[PDB]
């Protein structure tokens, strides 16, 4: 109630970033984020875990606005520059999303869907797509496994999309 | 356009004089940028006047 | 009285702005649906010179230069046109749907 | 049949006047070329005998153009104003 | 059942109730998506209960 054009322009600005970018690097959004998050009281105390709750669920809906570029980056080139802005993602995802956008130790269908598409858009846009895939998939065994937990639970529903 | 030009040409009298624009210059008045978005953030999808 | 016309939703033009982007970046030569889907509708509507048809295409107009001005700016021209030979595509699209169209309407001047 | 048929024209002509502005050319083509349909026409349009609100509106939009567009014959802009102004149991 | 309760739990009932469930599974009821938007346009975000 304010907000739904400013936030269209914000994706004019980052689409355009995006291309100025495809002309590595990591994201500024999850350096936003990091600061906010650090910058607000470090207590357990239920006012800050409620304030903290309504700052990641305001996050998660900026990116589920903005393009699924922004979470896995776009066009993983080669071996050696592998796992860039996924990494960045996997700690948000770790510190932040399992503590209160998660319910049954699992992600939500919005972001994890989000994530997924990204994805496949990267690695069909790169070459090896199947073993790149396979490479991303098996390091989210040791760096987010939150991730592989929450797609076991919307599967049926990313199963069409994927396919 | 808009409502009333007696209030129409109030507003522009007080926009095209003299000591308004040279007030304008030495200012925290100049409306930063998070100002104006924080204004057009305050007004709403449900009046529009535009 | 009909008394103007009521808006309803600017958000769901912003969810198709999502999926847009998102089918975009996975074509980065053919062609976009919706040029096919704008060539349908005004197809569908009468060919007269009658007020109420005039006035009726000019809206139709009018609205899908709404959704192409929200949209991106690459389903016009497509992205990175690659050579010579595979040149001009979906920028044929776009000049057909100014000449047959927004030169009657959306022109002026 | 023309005071219906007027009556979805009007409409059209008053949504695309809302996203453009300055008065539909179809319009301004069918007062000049048919004025008989004009008339019929231009009867609806100040058929609105209603109580005008106080912050006007896309009809009023409308009304305005068109008599600073030096139509609307000053007699019907006249009525418009009068009219708008007003035991078994 | 006909109770006059509250309309919340009257609705959550008539969900929950397996006779309502049967007559969605005949699919000229299922609110294809089509459906969906022709009821989701009309709603204003003027005046909205979300």
């Amino acid at each position: 109630t304010g907000n739904e054009d400013i936030i269209s322009r914000l994706q004019e600005m980052v689409a355009d970033l995006e291309l100025q970018q495809d002309l590595s690097q990591e994201h500024f959004l999850f350096e936003i984020f990091r600061r906010r998050l650090q910058a607000l009281t470090s207590g357990w105390s239920v006012a800050a875990s409620l304030q903290r709750q309504r700052e990641l669920l305001m996050y998660k809906r900026i990116l589920l606005r903005l393009p699924s570029s922004v979470l896995c980056g776009s066009s993983f080139q080669a071996e050696q520059p592998i796992t860039a802005r996924c990494e960045q993602f996997f700690h948000l995802v770790n510190s932040e999303m399992r503590n209160f956008c998660s319910h049954g130790g699992a992600l939500t269908q919005d972001i994890t869907a989000h994530f997924f598409r990204g994805l496949l858009n990267a690695c069909l846009r790169s070459r090896d797509p199947s073993l790149m895939v396979d490479f991303i998939l098996a390091k989210c065994q040791t760096k987010c496994p939150l991730i592989l937990t929450s797609a076991l639970v919307w599967w049926p529903s990313l199963e069409p999309v994927l396919l | 356009h808009l409502p009333s030009a007696d209030w129409q040409r109030a507003a522009l009298s007080l926009w095209t004089h003299r000591t308004f624009r040279e007030v304008l210059k030495e200012e925290d008045v100049h409306l930063t940028y998070q100002d104006w978005l924080h204004l057009e953030l305050e007004i709403q999808p449900e009046a529009d006047a535009l | 009285l009909v008394f103007g016309g009521r808006t309803g939703n600017e958000d769901i033009i912003s969810r198709l702005q999502e999926m847009v982007a998102d089918l975009e970046l996975q074509q980065d030569s053919q062609e976009h649906f919706l040029f096919e889907i704008f060539r349908r509708r005004l197809q569908a509507l009468t060919s007269g010179w009658s007020v109420a048809a005039s006035l009726q295409r000019q809206r139709e107009l009018l609205m899908y230069k709404r959704i192409l001005l929200r949209l991106p700016s690459s389903v016009l021209c497509g992205s990175s046109f690659q050579a010579e030979q595979p040149i001009t595509a979906r920028c044929e699209q776009f000049f057909h749907l100014v000449n047959s169209e927004m030169r009657n309407f959306c022109s002026h001047g | 049949e023309p005071h219906s048929q007027a009556l979805q024209d009007v409409e059209k002509a008053i949504m695309v006047f809302e996203h453009t502005g300055n008065i539909p050319v179809t319009v301004m083509e069918a007062s000049i070329f048919r004025r008989p349909y004009y008339v019929s026409h231009f009867l609806p349009a100040l058929l609105t005998p209603r109580v005008l609100p106080k912050v006007p509106d896309s009809r009023v939009a409308f009304i305005e153009s068109l008599k600073r567009a030096d139509k609307i014959p000053p007699s019907l802009y006249s009525t418009y104003c009068q009219a708008c102004s007003a035991e078994p149991l």
